[PDB]
């Protein structure tokens, strides 16, 4: 495929059999279409800000006549680019827009209006834009957005597993969930009674809220049960058949059919004698009179004459009834059906319960339930009636609730108004008791189709329709009497509630997250991350042990390895390769679709509903050319479940063996060998990495690596490509070809490249350039790499030749022994740069300035300093040197002989000013990097303020003249073009810039066309490059929006490099971890009989026990990649010819069975096969997929070629004594990290220091030096010593006691050591806050 | 509770009692105006329901406030952090002359030691050395004594040596569940930041290598020295006091030594030699022999 | 503020020996009463006592 | 509570709790203990000043105790950690501080001890006839007073007042046309304690148009762009918004206004009427009095009765004496150069 240029630098060799099919896509992408669809311009309204204006608009006032509509929104360009809005600390937003039309009319005038204005815009707000990769700047930080996980909104159900009653049960009930509003939640009761309950309330009868719908109890039964028929006249007494609605009973009675009995009294009640009276047609038929006293009157059944008094409804009937509707003459009697086989007689019990059936008194029993106190007011009633749920806005479930509230009842239309409506909750109820009759069962909440994500777009828009409706209900009172003014859409509408609601839910929030930024990779997986917690649910503790559980839904959807370890387990998921997201909210995942038993490469996303329906394939199976699966049983899922299907069934298939893993364990080589939850520990590892000097690429991985860098968007990617023009360590300029162009742009591109910049884990950014110059590159090759990353892939740690043997004990549990080379070479050394910030300020007392000179300070300490007072860029900084000066005036000293003496004397020294400076923290150290200095306004700053201006005055002009000579040559070489017609001087022409003054007029084709022309271009780009320089000029002097307080900035950065030492906290890819234990000179380390140490020596005795076996097959495949690598090495060094080279070259990566690369060369020719080879000079990098990786046989067959022993053990000598290790050892190149733990950061150690002022005992932690908590287990365990002087030295003197702290270490000074103990403050404190009470607590002698 | 900018801010508890001075003083004026018994009575209600919320921020609902509100908290919440007085007493005073570092093996280093970082002690032991350092007469005063260590050159290093000599340790790790999980050593000190923790001890610890991380604490007196050296030394207690079996036992990879020093092997040359002391190192290492083998008949005392 | 919580009089000073009205400011006396308030002096760890 | 970072506190040291600290650890008597303790407090923030010795002596109420063993106690806590610390007079200060000097220093040692036991007092102007005092001469004598003027003064090392004390503003005057114009910058039961919060929601919104308010009728009362401030009285912010002056007054006592120059907000409300026809009250008085005091004198006149006489030819119907009184105070050298 001739790859692209950088990827022709090193090519990874594929062990890969499968063929892939679907790309993997942008990754991040998941951010991006969020937000992306949270600002744009909609004509359906919904998606985004259209829909909060929407929401509101058009307001109606108070009977106004008059209102207020609004006309889209539009935006405004920002201000500050990333960049500067980064380094200034400013939060990076655009400003919000919109055009409002005002309908002004004349009162008690219908449909009049007597005028109309509207602003061009008003401001509202401004709205934080986002980055290209995926995160907010917000006051120079950036801050990822985390997606949420919620419960979805519509109609839930639950059996309650019968777990409270102790009999058992099965309890079904359910609750309705909106997007915003009331819940209502349908239970039952242990004897068996339906229950409502409103937003968490004590249970109330069912049919009250029923009542509420304007239904009477006739309309209740008759509605929720069936209709049936009785009939009697003249003691005939026919009732109709349902042989169809019973499937048993007992006959108390021979039934007689049309003059023959059907069933016997005692028959068989089997289908045998339903189907004998059903084939034969038979009409209402006479039975006894005993079976109806069981059954229950249904409608309200009054006599002709008086219709008075008794048999309203639900009454079981009696012998007395029977003479009174016999003698009332009514021939049909409808009564209930009531068979209780599946069928059941509730509702009827709701209505034995419920006191009374009156609408009105439904509504005030509900409106005086829903607060303790109320008086019954009848208002509440109609208020809280129609608010609670059918009110346009106040209870909405939207699209989602509206969507899955139809499928889950089962409604054809999917389409609905968003709020409920009677037969809606009428059908909610008839589904929850259908759910009690047997027919139908609960939902799994556990399941993906239940459980939807929201992300930055759908956030942002709810606080922002919160603040909009926070303005409309103020708004809503300038017409409310408010009068008119006009000028309506400036001063009427506030910007302030909606600004500080959209800044307060992205500054802070449970959801808006600083970024990780150690590590691309970090990065990434912080960006696709799914959590369950925040605003919208799981408060955790409480959420229990199932939403911790992987469900077999979550497929491809989450991932089931990467998880966090810690208490919140299962919790925060992280999104899986392929996995998308729908317009509704739901995660579908990828399927390759299968018609017939061939296998089409039409692609389906599947929602987890839509999934189980359907037989899906396994990633890894067999297939032919034609597409048939080889094997004829073929494993598959169906639904829940897996099992063997034929070739015939299975209609989809999985893409590619990715799609269970997440990113971030998708990078991690053999991972099959690998347990899972060691697996589990190193995925989280490879997050807490920490790029080093040099970035060395891994070389054994899966290929993954290139997606993950310059995803992450870490590296600087060409845009346009083309030739190379010029190359620098901090720049990058790219010509780029004449087909890729904007017509009368013209000119190139040029990337600024970032060195060194703190980043939130105070680690280096850092990049440099991968191009070389003269290059060609084309659109999408990596110009620059990051840091952690090597041309375009992503390094995060460094290999390293590692041996498997117990040394000493030095490798002991999970400890880990390393070669003093490694620390000479300095792989593993990392930087660190640290902000420190001095802010001068105004106080009380008057201003503050800035150094020079300062009171009591030596000139020794003040050497590093400048004129202005700020440290030289370069000085070397340890402990409180001083950064930079400055000084706080005290008050009004004024007179007596002394004063006028010191002050005589010293000059007074600026007298009042104090020592106030920016002293270096204790034990922190390192060069200064850079100085920032931002000032204000007319302060008259001079000094060294201006050295940024001129520079980065320099840097744009330097920048922008770039544009002016390639264009200016363009000109030039259309006027030199113009002048070879006629009037030629040749050289003449040369030797005479500008113009040659018009070359005099020429021909006046040229006179006028070429003057014309030349000049008006000439000075039209003169004027207008002069006057970018003057509005940059003008940007450049100036100074900063700050607080009133606040007077000048300064801020310095420090650098530092750490270095390896037994405090490292290394770790692999396969959840391996270890200390270093010490490290060892090279003469004591194992060497093979070439005399080449191991770097790093491990213990085998951790392999078995935690099953990770990725770790022993990376060694081996690494031992036999850098094997390759050391024929080339050998090869190249020899002056080899380059034929042999590319010999060996092709017949390397031509190895294998299938493997599906292949890279061949003569494609590629001369050199461009010299240069790849030089650049796997150090090892040849194979690159094995996740689940189809490369075999052992394939790692015997590769490591055959570069004669090493098939079984990956060699002998190795001791290196003291030289004596061979009896038994060989595996040696091998595996692929470290080192994680961000340091010792340096840990060691503490404290004596004698600050307090709390109450209780008296030390502070908390290092940085404020804590001590070390002595917790009550270890009182514990020295009782159980039984030492209880150590004990009470513990708790007395060493804390709290006062007097006996200044004793103890008195006589400690001194060598007494005694202990002198008294009461520790604490009892003291307690003794006061118990007699704060009304108790006495007094300690009696 | 002093704020950023000056201009202190009212602590949790002051708001109840402001509270109650105001229902107080307003049922005061009220009760000495001598009004209606519905005002002042909704006035006695408002002041039981004061001081019960200042007493107790339960019983009953809400509390709270509207500062982000969260029930506040009260004198009876006041009662040491987790309600029980945990915190702060208890068991559970935070301490002094204490740090804390990460582990690392301690391989030479007999069981009653602890390799403890050079930098780390030097604080721990701060008074002891200013202390030596005046009887030396190297400082006469105490401003002197406490330059020189913040100079931190030349004596002091040697004099900390002769500080810390026989003066025992004691070391502690995370949850502590048995009476084992803290015991006490005689350091020796070693450049570097972790700690040296011989393996031995790791048992008891439970503590592999993977980035734990140990507190040291220093017991100061006499009485406390003598009772870390007769009782939480590494070597009183060798046996579990649950089971009683040892504790102690070697795992790991000296298991693995021992069980390849004692095998038989089939043939491995210098098979069936006779010799006596044995001492029998002399053939192991000057190869003459297997040690895995020969079933070699030796003669023993 | 005078009778108020956190108040002079009661519950003692602010300063060590020095109290408010600023008279008989240190050490000149175990005890002392100002005219202008009730501050009695004696040590500033009264604030924990009182 | 706990558990949390309540503001329990932090335990800073100032200096009087770090000498006390230092006096803990020294071989101190029984009574000189109490001597030491009886110095330490009388010490102050500045370091020098152990105010009256004689007062220490006689606080101990007599019963022997003579001056001479306080006298040697006071020595001996003079040379605690700040290296010369409280002494008095700052001549002993500069002695203490000068008694190490580890004796090493050419020049120094003798030269110093006589400048800085004797004569000091003439060394404030300059040199002059000191020089032929001491019979020195050149850069001898200049290079001891170089040693003498590197010397620092007293303590004020310890400090701890990391405090700088802020203003944090209240209200913004953005400043328009060569003037300010204001913006102001920067169950049941707790339901109708719910309602209250209503009111004070309401309230906190006219808050800022309290200030903006007040803050416009003060700009229209005093001109900015005039020297100093226009006298005004509190009668026109009360005849305004009709509010009683002790609360317009007690409004700019606590809040502080901030403007492009002064952080100042109680005082641009404060002036006199000067009770005169011919006539920026006494902020112009004493502000402009000490700017014509800050040149002139030509070598030393000293004169207040000729600035008395320049500002009677203002126009102001000077006293010669409250504008001699109140141009001479606030460390004015006026009519003590004399």
């Amino acid at each position: 495929m001739v790859y692209s240029y950088t990827e022709k630098k090193r090519i990874r060799k594929d062990f890969g059999k499968r063929p892939q099919v679907l790309d993997v896509p942008y990754l991040l992408s998941i951010q991006l279409d969020s937000f992306q669809k949270f600002i744009e311009q909609d004509p359906e309204g919904q998606y985004g800000l259209e829909a909060a204006f929407r929401s509101v608009f058009p307001i109606q006032s108070y009977s106004g006549n008059s209102e207020l509509q609004y006309v889209s929104y539009r935006l405004g360009e920002p201000v500050f680019d990333v960049q500067e809005c980064q380094i200034r600390g400013v939060t990076y937003s655009a400003p919000l827009r919109v055009k409002l039309r005002l309908v002004i009319y004349e009162r008690e005038a219908p449909e009049g209006t007597v005028k109309d204005i509207k602003e061009q815009e008003v401001y509202m707000g401004e709205i934080p834009l986002m980055t290209d990769n995926g995160t907010f700047v917000i006051n120079g930080t950036e801050r990822v957005i985390v997606s949420q996980l919620h419960r979805s909104p519509g109609v839930f159900f639950d059996s309650d597993k019968g777990k409270t009653h102790s009999s058992g049960k099965v309890l079904y009930n359910a609750r309705i969930i909106p997007y915003r509003g009331s819940w209502l939640d349908f239970e039952f009761d242990p004897k068996d009674n339906l229950f409502v309950r409103i937003d968490r309330r004590r249970k109330l009868p069912a049919t009250i809220i029923l009542r509420a719908l304007n239904y009477t109890t006739e309309q209740i039964l008759d509605l929720f049960f069936e209709k049936v028929i009785f009939e009697i006249r003249d003691n005939k007494l026919q009732m109709e058949l349902v042989p169809e609605r019973l499937r048993g009973e007992t006959a108390s009675f021979d039934i007689e059919a049309n003059g023959k009995v059907y069933v016997e009294k005692g028959r068989r009640i089997t289908a045998r004698h339903i189907r004998q009276l059903e084939k034969d047609d038979v009409k209402l038929i006479e039975v006894p009179v005993e079976y109806i006293a069981g059954k229950v009157v249904a409608k309200d059944y009054i006599d002709e004459s008086t219709g008075e008094l008794i048999c309203a409804a639900n009454m079981e009937l009696s012998l007395d009834l029977l003479a009174k509707l016999s003698q009332s003459g009514h021939k049909r009697i409808e009564t209930l059906f009531t068979n209780d086989l599946d069928h059941g007689p509730y509702i009827s019990e709701t209505l034995r319960v419920d006191p009374t059936n009156d609408r009105l008194s439904a509504l005030v029993e509900i409106y005086r339930m829903m607060r303790p106190g109320e008086p019954p007011t009848r208002e509440a009633a109609e208020s809280l009636f129609e608010n609670l749920f059918f009110s346009e806005d106040r209870y909405d479930l939207s699209a989602v609730g509206r969507m899955k509230f139809n499928r889950s009842l089962l409604r054809e239309e999917i389409e609905g108004s968003g709020i409920l409506s009677k037969d809606d909750i009428i059908d909610v109820m008839k589904k929850l008791i259908d759910i009690r009759n047997g027919k139908g069962e609960v939902d799994d909440i556990d399941h993906l189709g239940n459980r939807r994500i929201r992300s930055v777009g759908e956030m942002a828009e709810n606080q922002f329709r919160v603040g909009l409706v926070r303005v409309e209900r103020a708004v809503k009172e300038r017409l409310s009497l408010g009068d008119l003014d006009t000028l309506m859409p400036q001063d009427m509408i506030n910007a302030k509630p909606i600004s500080a609601a959209v800044k307060e839910f992205f500054g802070s929030s449970q959801l808006s997250q600083f970024m990780d930024q150690n590590n691309p990779l970090s990065e990434i997986t912080h960006k696709r991350r799914i959590s369950a917690l925040g605003p919208g649910g799981l408060t955790r503790e409480r959420a229990g042990f199932e939403v911790r559980d992987v469900h077999p839904t979550h497929y491809g959807r989450v991932c089931p390895i990467e998880t966090p370890e810690g208490p919140n387990i299962g919790l925060i998921n992280s999104l899986s390769v392929y996995a998308q997201t729908n317009e509704y909210g739901f995660l579908e995942t990828p399927y390759r679709k299968v018609t017939d038993g061939v296998v089409t490469d039409e692609i389906h996303y599947l929602s987890a509903i839509e999934e189980g329906n359907y037989v899906i394939a396994q990633a890894n199976s067999n297939l032919d050319e034609e597409g048939h699966f080889v094997e004829d049983l073929v494993t598959c899922r169906s639904k829940g479940e897996s099992s063997l299907f034929s070739r015939d069934q299975v209609d989809y298939m999985d893409v590619s063996t990715q799609q269970v893993v997440s990113v971030g364990a998708s990078l991690i080589p053999f991972l099959e060998h690998d347990d899972a939850n060691r697996a589990l520990m190193g995925a989280n590892m490879q997050r807490q990495a920490v790029p080093t000097l040099r970035a060395d690429k891994p070389l054994v991985g899966t290929g993954m690596e290139r997606a993950v860098a310059v995803d992450s968007g870490v590296t600087a990617v060409a845009k346009r490509g083309g030739v190379v023009q010029y190359v620098d360590a901090s720049r990058i300029v790219i010509k780029v070809n004449e087909d890729e162009m904007y017509p009368g742009e013209a000119g190139i591109d040029i990337y600024n490249l970032t060195k060194y910049t703190r980043s939130n884990q105070n680690t280096c950014i850092n990049q440099m350039p991968c191009v070389s110059l003269g290059e060609p590159v084309e659109r999408g090759d990596v110009l620059a790499d990051g840091p952690s990353t090597d041309l375009g892939e992503l390094a995060l740690g460094q290999n390293m030749r590692v041996a498997f043997m117990p040394w000493n004990g030095y490798n002991f549990e999970d400890s880990i022994l390393v070669s003093e080379r490694v620390v000479q070479e300095d792989r593993f050394t990392t930087i660190h740069i640290q902000e420190l910030a001095c802010v001068s300020r105004d106080t009380k007392l008057g201003p503050e300035e800035i150094t020079a000179d300062i009171p009591n300070v030596g000139e020794a300490a003040l050497s590093k300093l400048d004129e202005s007072g700020i440290v030289y860029i370069g000085a070397e900084v340890t402990g409180g040197d001083i950064l930079v000066g400055k000084v706080t005036p005290k008050g009004e000293t004024q007179l007596t002989p002394e004063e006028k003496l010191l002050r005589a004397i010293f000059g007074e020294k600026a007298s009042d000013v104090k020592d106030s400076s920016l002293r270096v923290p204790n034990g922190v150290s390192g060069t200064v990097i850079d100085v920032q200095v931002f000032t204000r306004d007319g302060v008259e700053k001079d000094k060294r303020a201006l050295e940024i201006e001129e520079m980065q005055l320099k840097q744009a002009k330097k920048d922008l003249s770039e544009e002016l000579q390639i264009l200016e040559a363009g000109l030039f070489s259309r006027i030199r073009a113009v002048l070879v017609a006629g009037g030629v001087e040749a050289e003449k022409l040369d030797k005479l810039p500008r113009d040659r003054w018009l070359e005099l007029g020429l021909t006046d084709e040229e006179k006028q066309n070429q003057l014309e022309q030349l000049a008006e271009q000439y000075d039209e780009l003169k004027h207008e490059f002069e006057k970018k320089l003057e509005a940059k000029r003008r940007k450049i002097t100036q100074g900063d929006d700050l607080a009133p307080g606040v007077l000048k900035i300064v801020k310095v950065y420090l650098a530092v490099k750490r270095r390896i030492q037994p405090g490292d906290k290394m770790a692999g890819r396969h959840g391996n971890k270890g200390v270093i234990s010490k490290i060892n000179p090279i003469e004591d380390m194992p060497y093979d009989e070439n005399g080449t140490p191991v770097d790093i020596v491990l213990n085998p005795l951790g392999v078995p026990s935690r099953m990770n076996i990725g770790q022993i097959l990376e060694t081996h495949l690494g031992m036999a990649a850098k094997g390759i690598g050391d024929k080339i090495n050998a090869m190249l060094k020899q002056q080899q010819e380059v034929a042999k080279l590319r010999e060996f070259i092709q017949r390397a990566y031509d190895l294998g069975a299938d493997v599906r690369q292949k890279v061949d060369l003569s494609t590629f020719s001369d050199e461009e096969v010299m240069r790849l080879a030089e650049n796997l000079r150090k090892g040849m990098p194979i690159a094995t997929p996740v689940f189809d990786g490369a075999k052992e046989a394939e790692i015997k067959e590769l490591l055959k070629l570069g004669d090493l022993p098939t079984s990956g053990q060699i002998r190795l000598y001791d290196g003291r004594t030289g004596e061979q290790f009896e038994r060989p050892v595996t040696v091998g190149y595996m692929y470290m990290l080192k994680l961000n733990h340091l010792v340096d950061d840990k060691m503490h150690a404290r004596s004698t220091g600050s307090y709390s002022l109450v209780t008296q005992q030390p502070l908390g932690g290092k940085a404020q030096f804590g001590g070390q908590r002595f917790g009550e287990m270890e009182v514990w365990a020295l009782e159980a010593y039984g030492a209880a002087y150590t004990l009470q030295e513990m708790l007395t003197v060493k804390s709290d006691d006062v007097n006996g702290r200044t004793k103890m270490y008195k006589n400690i000074v001194d060598g007494n050591h005694q202990m002198e103990p008294g009461m520790p403050e604490s009892f003291n404190v307690l003794l006061k806050e118990i007699r704060s009470l009304g108790i006495n607590i007094e300690l009696e002698d | 509770v002093p704020l950023d900018g000056g201009r202190f801010a009212t602590s949790d508890l002051n708001d109840l009692y402001r509270r109650v001075i105001n229902r107080n003083n307003r049922l005061k004026r009220l009760l000495d105006l001598a009004a209606p018994d519905i005002i002042v009575r909704n006035e006695k209600r408002m002041l039981q329901e004061a001081v019960d919320a200042l007493l107790d921020n339960g019983r009953r609902g809400r509390a709270i406030t509207g500062s982000n509100k969260r029930p506040l908290k009260s004198l009876a919440d006041m009662i040491k952090g987790k309600q029980g007085r945990f915190r702060q007493n208890l068991l559970g005073k935070r301490v002094d002359y204490s740090g804390r570092s990460v582990i690392t093996v301690g391989p030479y280093l007999r069981l009653h030691q602890c390799g403890l970082p050079k930098k780390m002690a030097l604080e721990l032991f701060k008074p002891f050395i200013y202390g030596k350092l005046e009887l030396r007469g190297l400082a006469t005063t105490i401003k002197a004594a406490k330059k020189m260590v913040e100079r931190e050159e030349a004596v002091v290093w040697d004099i900390l040596d002769e500080v810390i000599r026989e003066h025992p340790v004691l070391l502690n790790r995370a949850p502590t569940l048995h009476r084992l999980g803290i015991q006490a050593f005689e350091p020796v000190l070693i450049e570097g930041k972790a700690i040296q923790l011989h393996p031995l001890v790791c048992a008891a610890y439970n503590a592999d290598f993977d980035g734990d991380q140990m507190a040291v604490h220093v017991p100061l007196t006499l009485e406390a020295q003598l009772e870390a050296r007769a009782l939480m030394m590494s070597t009183n207690n060798i046996l579990s006091p649950a089971n009683g079996e040892p504790i102690i036992v070697p795992s790991q990879d000296v298991v693995l030594g021992l069980y390849y020093m004692t095998r038989d092997c089939v043939n491995a040359k210098g098979e069936g030699m006779v010799l006596t002391g044995p001492k029998e190192a002399e053939r192991l290492y000057r190869s003459g022999l297997a040690s895995l083998h020969a079933r070699v008949k030796v003669r023993i005392t | 503020e005078r009778d108020g919580l956190f108040c002079a009089r009661i519950f003692g000073p602010v300063k060590d020996y020095e109290c408010l009205c600023g008279k008989y400011k240190r050490l000149k006396h175990r005890g002392v009463i100002c005219e202008k308030c009730g501050v009695e002096v004696t040590q500033t760890k009264v604030r924990r006592e009182r | 509570d706990d558990e949390l970072p309540v503001y329990q506190g932090e335990t800073t040291q100032t200096l009087q709790d770090y000498l006390m600290w230092q006096v803990e650890l020294t071989p101190f008597t029984d009574t000189d203990r109490a001597i030491a303790t009886s110095i330490v407090d009388a010490v102050d923030d500045t370091g020098y000043l152990t105010i009256q010795i004689e007062d220490i002596v006689d606080s101990i109420g007599d019963d022997e105790i003579g001056l001479e063993e306080v006298e040697a106690v006071l020595k001996r806590i003079q040379r605690f950690d700040p290296v010369g610390v409280a002494a008095k007079d700052l001549r002993d200060c500069l002695l203490i501080q000068l008694s190490q000097f580890a004796k090493e220093t050419p020049w120094l040692e003798e030269a110093r001890l006589i400048i800085s036991d004797h004569l000091d007092l003439l060394a404030n102007h300059d040199f002059r006839t000191l020089m032929r005092v001491t019979r020195l001469k050149e850069e001898v004598l200049k290079e001891a007073v170089n040693l003498i003027q590197s010397l620092d003064x007293x303590x004020x090392x310890x400090x701890x007042x990391x405090x700088x004390x802020x203003x944090x503003x209240x209200x913004x005057x953005x400043x328009x046309x060569x003037x300010x114009x204001x913006x102001x910058x920067x169950r049941s039961n707790l339901q109708e304690a719910r309602w209250l919060i209503k009111s004070l929601e309401s309230a906190n919104d006219t808050l800022l148009r309290v200030s903006r308010c007040i803050v416009e009728q003060q700009q229209a009362f005093f001109e900015q762009g005039e020297e100093y401030m226009k006298p005004m009285v509190l009668a026109d912010i009360a005849q305004a918004v009709e509010m009683h002056e002790s609360t317009i007054s007690r409004v700019t006592t606590q809040k502080y206004l901030h403007s492009p120059r002064g952080i100042x907000x109680x005082x641009x409300x404060x002036x006199x009427x000067x009770x005169x026809x011919x006539x920026a009250s006494s902020t112009a008085i004493r502000a402009l009095v000490k700017k014509l005091i800050a040149a002139e004198n030509p070598a030393k006149p000293l004169s207040d009765s000729k600035l008395t006489s320049m500002l009677s030819e203002q126009g102001i119907m000077v006293a010669r004496r409250t504008v001699a009184k109140y141009r001479e105070s606030l460390s004015i050298p006026p009519s003590n150069q004399r």
